């Protein structure tokens, strides 16, 4: 997980995290999803571009970004703050 | 006066089985089977 290892292990990414916030993820699995998304964000650098989206019968962004962003310290902090606010309610729809 | 009671017994057993295979889900979530069983509830309701 060190910056140099992650840099030398692959090339820059265009990551898009798609989080399931349907009703059935309510409980322990939602909390684990939040922690896992934060940990995955912890592995990205300034050459990588990331955005986090959620879907429950309708897909939308979790924050005020709406497209891929530079994934520097500030943008990652905004994404983490937005992710630690999602609630589980609705019906799953993978196609949307 | 026909053996029409046995048909109702069998349809009651079918209704019980339909109730048993229903899977409760949290926070207004559903699956395909639950949607299918909801429509089937009209078949039992009209027969009864
Ligand atoms: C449901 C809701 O109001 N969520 C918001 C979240 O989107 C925002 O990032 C946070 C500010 O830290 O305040 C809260
Ligand atoms: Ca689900």
């Amino acid at each position: 997980r060190r910056p140099w290892y992650i840099q030398g292990a692959a090339s820059p990414k265009d990551m898009l995290i798609l989080v399931d916030v349907s009703g059935s993820v309510s409980g322990l699995t939602l909390k684990l999803i939040r922690t896992s998304v934060s940990e995955m964000l912890e592995t990205l650098s300034d050459d990588d571009f990331v955005n986090v989206a959620s879907f429950n019968s309708n897909a939308q962004d979790v924050s005020c970004f709406q497209h891929l962003v530079q994934a520097n310290v500030r943008n990652k902090k905004v994404l983490k703050d937005a992710v630690n606010n999602i609630t589980a309610k609705g019906i799953t729809d993978y196609k949307k | 006066w026909k053996p029409f009671e046995t048909i109702i017994l069998l349809t009651i057993f079918a209704n019980c089985v339909a109730l048993a295979v229903y899977l409760p889900m949290p926070e207004d979530d559903n699956n395909s089977l639950n949607l299918g069983l909801e429509k089937l509830e009209y078949f039992f309701l009209t027969v009864f």
